[PDB]
């Protein structure tokens, strides 16, 4: 529901101030680690709700290699959920591998949608 | 007038209260780059900018009542715009942001430029006359001017190629701004304060197309469904553009729809002199049913030759009219019509459609 | 230099002389199109004009202008050769009857019949041509401008000679010109060479709009071509420009154009959610006293014709309600540019000046038209929408893959909510 | 295009915006009579 | 042996207990009739008979374990059949009812012969080598042997044309029955008592294809998606079939898949000598990626010439092997391999695919 | 339901004997005239039940001109039944125009189907 643009704006709002970054960033890292999605072979962007015209547009706009890697990650996560087993730390998605690859495309789609809404509303 | 980038600027008054401003990229046409890159670039040219997105610029332009178009020619890439005289400072600025800092985003290459380019290519090639003309260029000019005017899948183009063809092109020396209904001083000021002044003075790695090297006597045949066509092409030096123009006006030309001309008496026939910077191509084409075209092209050939010089003389005024009509701002021409004899023995021939019926070059 | 000149006889010479015109053209027009024909003699106006336009020209380009209402011959030449072109047409016109008497119409009739068939082959011209007729069925305005094959084949020199003597008269004829030339020199040249018989202006045959649907379901075509329109304001109507402004609100669209995804009209964004339509074109065709306002559309999918008509007509409803100021400002600007674009070519303005001088008796330059359009507020468009669109009768035409085009009641009901 | 069938006899004699107004009147009367009957039932 | 209709019958023993019986219609191939009628006729040939419907004949044949096929070649229309020796009296009879009294029903023309023909044409032309070979024939022989081997929509064919091309063809003189693993006397008896003896002795209005009239030096280019190709074609008289065959076997040929040949050392390259009654075409083709093909074709050309006669001598035995392998019954060949020098200076050239990269004839 | 082949066979079984033809043919003509389909612009073949794979196949193989004429006849019949009006004798389908145009195609389709059934049943 929340626009990816809004959450990115809030994250940059916080990150611009070390007073809050030094407090929240460790908490955010711990919360992402405890979220449990990495151990299933998923990156943050894979969890995003696809069933949204903006999101579907962004995925359709994704490069072939990234799209195939995402397909494999989703399939692996589904298999792990089905088998009720998790990857070990060796095979789990390392924190540095959460590259937020899909955020640029989603932000571009959101910018296009917002421009459309702004222009047609005048 | 010109700016330090050596950009040529020409401006003259127009009949109506309508500024027609066009940017002619001298050698960014289909002749210069890899076959079809010019067409794809024409598709990208307005689709994004550093200053404005596609949606914002298109919406603002339509709100302003203007029209913006990007047409690819073998010589140059033309960016046409037609807007009220009031809106000049906007569109010129836009064109600046078009020539430089164009985004060239992949999501546009895959969504709005490949589908659009393929649709345009299919629509144009559906007409056998245009397909025949493209083949005739390809055989008459082996490279450069022979490159197809539109993108084709037979020559895959990667986005990076288009982006690298926009750069090292689009240099100050390599573009010319032409305006009808705009004061030259005002346009010069706007261009100077626009993005054009950030352009490279001279391209470091410009393509510098090789000499034309016209090849005469070659023939080709292009099987095709539906309407058939037969075309005869004479390569010509620039100095002869006059002669052939007169000859065209003598027999009948597409630019001058008019019955009672010698060529119009045979259905589907028309002539036209494609003009370029260093070479030209006089084309006599017949289109329609294959059986009809078979005899129509031979009659058109017999008409192009054997045309009396006395009758050719009256065609001088019609040729001047045709040149003036073709003198539209995007493609200015300085052609001295002379009425001298124009040879045809060096013709190339191309047939499209029911190749079983259409004749071969040895039958003329 | 729009100034007018009236010869010793009642012929008016209207010239849009203007410096910096690339080329100049002169044309003699007489107000007798398919409007002033009847089914037995349909197409005679085009045939007689083609014969005159087929005459040898002294280096000039004679072309025939054929239209529902007016019809004439136009000569285009370089600015320095305009006087010769003027003297030429006067020679053509003064010798019109003599030329037609000895002229063999067989070749010209083949050319005219070939034109008419070619009009039928092209789906857009067929749909529009049928559309105009269906709206005006029963009146002469329903006749095709170029006629029909069977009608043309029965034409004879007597039919045209009767036609010319009825219509080619001083009071029913105008002379148009445009380009970089002196008006007086052209007028003097015409007066010394134009000799035509006097006659009363033939009363313009009346026509009335009748909402109807004409379906030519053609399942072999690749796309469905349809046009839907209402009784739009014609010439000499105060809303003439207002009708054009309303059309520009919905404007044009072409799915395979780079501008499609970024064009302003609301309907353009709506149709792309399913790629409903490949191309559509809103227009305001205006005749002497009657006009047709609507759109032409080509649908490349069998299953989306009803979807398009529903959405396009639903969009028409917004003329009377919730029409945005931005749209009117866009439409006003777009029409002004389109109006100026039509008048760029000297040939185009020569046709236009002849049309107005015949069908309305006076002409407005772009200065006056811009002053009128600029004054169009949102309210004026909304009042026009209620008057001419809201719950008003539509006329429907369609040729290809029409099977999905729901019948008249469905489409007509969408015109109100 | 061609000659349309003559509808002269089928054409209505009544005004362009008037006949649709009368159609509105009777369609609305049918709707409100049906509403009254449904209310009663 | 022959029957009064002048039908030529040849029969010889076969290695296996498998009678291979073929009917070769001498000049019913794509060379003779309107472009493509031979292919459509090949589709029709088994699709009905006066004696048996298509369903019954196909079901009975499959029950009998035999296979029936109709392949169109530029010279002749071949009707192949392969069945156990026990089933000869059936199939020969069937072929009689195929050559004569074929129904030619429109419900089959629109259902089973246009879709099948179009599918086969698309499938074959998908291979750039085959498209290039067809174009190379079309430019080397302008008519007759140059006619495309398959039906194309560019030359519409009406059923009446196919029916009228079955008649006035299919004459006793114009067909030859060739059998492997069948006694000539038994086959002669069966043919005599079959429908063949009802055939016209000589066609009243046979096409009688005009002399071959080989045209050399011409070049063509066929833009295409996917794999590219480049072909070089030398027209040859029948008496030269030996020479070029040896040359082919010297450099490497499709009929002889074998590495270590001079031509095989460059990827995708192969040579083949198409042999016909009155003319032949030696074709050197390279297929694959356009950039690779551009240099591959030049290397193949440089290999075809400069081949030492001493090395050419060893290729004589391989050429005999290739002729024997190509001596399959449907296309018998009598070729005297001689090992003499074979010129290549008179080559035609055709490129398919990425025309931007592929070279032109002037680059060899 | 009844195969067109069977009805044609029975009709030829009767017609081969003048003893029965001279009796039934006048009756058949009167029955067809009184059937009332001609006055609606329909021919006998137009009445045949299309919704059968054999009938659909036969229709698909129909020539273009015959197919278009049949479409117009069916549309005219539908319009007449809708408007509860009938063509006059002048515009009605005369007896001689009941050409049985569709019978050959239906019989060809029936023969193909019967051959298939007979061949696969052995």
């Amino acid at each position: 529901v929340q626009s990816m643009t809004s959450v990115v704006k809030a994250a940059n709002f916080i990150l611009a101030r070390p007073t809050l970054s030094k407090i929240i960033t460790p908490l955010a890292q711990k919360f992402t680690a405890y979220a449990g999605y990495r151990e299933m072979g998923l990156k943050f962007n894979d969890l995003l709700l696809e069933e949204t015209p903006i999101m579907q547009t962004a995925i359709k706009r994704l490069p072939s290699e990234l799209n195939y890697s995402r397909n494999f990650r989703i399939l692996t996560a589904h298999q792990l959920a089905l088998s009720h087993q998790l990857l070990p730390a060796e095979k789990a998605v390392k924190p540095e591998e959460d590259d937020n690859y899909l955020i640029p495309y989603i932000l571009e789609a959101e910018k296009e949608a917002f421009e459309k809404a702004e222009l047609d509303n005048i | 007038s010109s700016i330090p980038n050596s950009v040529k600027i020409a401006a003259k008054e127009s009949a109506t209260d309508l500024t027609k401003l066009s940017v002619i990229i001298n050698n960014a046409g289909s002749k210069t780059g890899k076959s079809g890159v010019s067409h794809l670039l024409s598709k990208f040219t307005f689709l994004n900018n550093g200053a404005k997105s596609a949606l914002r610029f298109t919406r603002e332009s339509e709100l302003l009542g203007g029209t913006f178009e990007s047409k690819v020619t073998r010589d140059a890439l033309i960016l046409n715009t037609t807007f009220l005289k009031q809106d000049l400072p906007y569109y010129v600025e836009a064109l600046g942001n078009v020539v430089s800092n164009t985004q060239f985003a992949p999501h546009e290459f895959n969504e709005i430029v490949l589908p659009t380019a393929n649709a345009e290519t299919k629509l144009a090639n559906a007409n056998p006359a245009f397909k025949g003309v493209e083949k005739l260029h390809e055989i008459t000019f082996r490279r450069g001017l022979g490159n197809p005017l539109f993108y084709n899948e037979s020559t895959p183009i990667k986005l990076e190629e288009v982006a690298q063809f926009s750069k090292e092109q689009f240099s100050g020396e390599n573009i010319s701004i032409v305006a009808e209904g705009a004061n030259e001083e005002d346009l010069t000021k706007f261009v100077s304060e626009s993005a054009f002044c950030y352009l490279p003075s001279s391209s470091s790695n410009g393509a510098k197309a090789l000499p034309t090297n016209t090849f005469t006597g070659q023939e080709a045949r292009v099987p095709s469904s539906g309407a058939s066509s037969a075309l005869i092409g004479i390569p010509v030096k620039p100095a002869d553009f006059g002669k052939y123009e007169v000859l065209s006006a003598a027999i009948g030309t597409s630019t001058l729809p008019s019955t009672s001309t010698p060529l119009a008496q045979i259905p589907g026939a028309t002539s036209h002199l494609y003009k370029y910077q260093d070479a030209g191509l006089f084309v006599i084409s017949v289109s329609g049913e294959a059986s009809q075209v078979a005899q129509g092209i031979k009659q058109a050939k017999s008409v192009a030759e054997s045309v009396s010089s006395s009758a050719l003389s009256e065609a001088v005024k019609a040729a001047e009219l045709s040149v003036a009509l073709q003198s539209t701002v995007d493609s200015p021409l300085n052609v001295k019509v002379v009425a001298e004899e124009a040879p045809i023995s060096k013709f190339n021939y191309v047939a499209v459609g029911d190749l079983d019926v259409l004749p071969y070059a040895d039958e003329l | 230099g729009v100034k007018y000149t009236t010869l010793s006889n009642g012929v008016t010479v209207a010239t849009e002389t203007n410096p910096a015109a690339k080329t100049s053209s002169v044309g003699l027009f007489f107000g007798a199109g398919s409007r002033s024909e009847h089914s037995h003699s349909n197409g005679i106006s085009a045939l007689t004009t083609n014969v005159l336009a087929s005459q040898s020209a002294k280096g000039s380009l004679l072309t025939a202008k054929n239209d529902r209402e007016f019809n004439g011959i136009i000569a285009q030449t370089t600015n320095d050769n305009i006087t010769e072109a003027g003297k030429l047409i006067a020679s053509i016109a003064s010798n019109a009857v003599d030329i037609v008497e000895k002229t063999d119409l067989t070749k010209h009739k083949q050319y005219l019949s070939a034109q008419a068939s070619a009009v039928e082959a092209d789906p857009k011209s067929k749909v529009l041509s049928h559309l105009y007729s269906s709206a005006f069925q029963g009146y002469s305005l329903a006749l095709p401008t170029l006629g029909t094959t069977e009608s043309v084949e029965n034409l004879e020199n007597q039919d045209s000679l009767r036609h010319l003597a009825k219509h080619l008269v001083n009071n029913n004829t105008v002379i148009a010109a445009s380009g970089n030339f002196d008006h007086d020199k052209l007028a003097d040249a015409i007066e010394a060479n134009l000799k035509i018989a006097e006659g009363v202006k033939p009363e313009i045959k009346p026509a009335s709009f009748l909402g109807s649907e004409v379906r030519m379901r053609d399942d072999t075509l690749p796309k469905a071509y349809i046009s839907i329109a209402v009784h739009g304001e014609g010439l000499n109507s105060p809303n003439y420009y207002l009708a054009k402004v309303a059309a520009a609100i919905y404007g044009d669209f072409y799915l395979h154009s780079t501008i499609a995804k970024f064009t302003s009209p609301k309907l353009a964004s709506i149709v792309q959610e399913y790629n409903i339509v490949e191309s559509y074109n809103h227009y305001s065709k205006s005749f002497s006293d009657t006009g047709i306002w609507g759109y032409y559309a080509e649908i490349a999918d069998k299953f989306t014709v009803d979807d398009f008509t529903h959405f396009s007509l639903k969009e028409w409803n917004r003329l009377s309600i919730s029409i945005s100021e931005a749209e009117v400002a866009r439409a006003k600007a777009q029409v002004k540019t389109a109006l100026a674009k039509e008048l760029a070519n000297s040939f185009a303005v020569t046709s236009d000046i002849a049309e107005k001088v015949l069908l309305v008796g006076h002409r407005q330059s772009l200065r006056e038209a811009f002053e009128k359009i600029d004054a169009i507020k949102v309210n004026d468009v909304k009042e026009w929408g209620k008057s001419k669109v809201w719950d008003r009768d539509i006329v429907i035409s369609g040729t290809g893959l029409i099977e999905d085009l729901l019948d008249y009641n469905r489409n007509r009901n969408e015109m109100a909510m | 295009n061609y000659q349309q069938p003559d509808y002269s006899s089928y054409l209505n004699n009544k005004s362009g915006q008037g006949s649709r107004n009368f159609t509105y009147f009777m369609v609305g009367s049918m709707g409100l009579l049906s509403a009254a009957g449904a209310k009663s039932t």
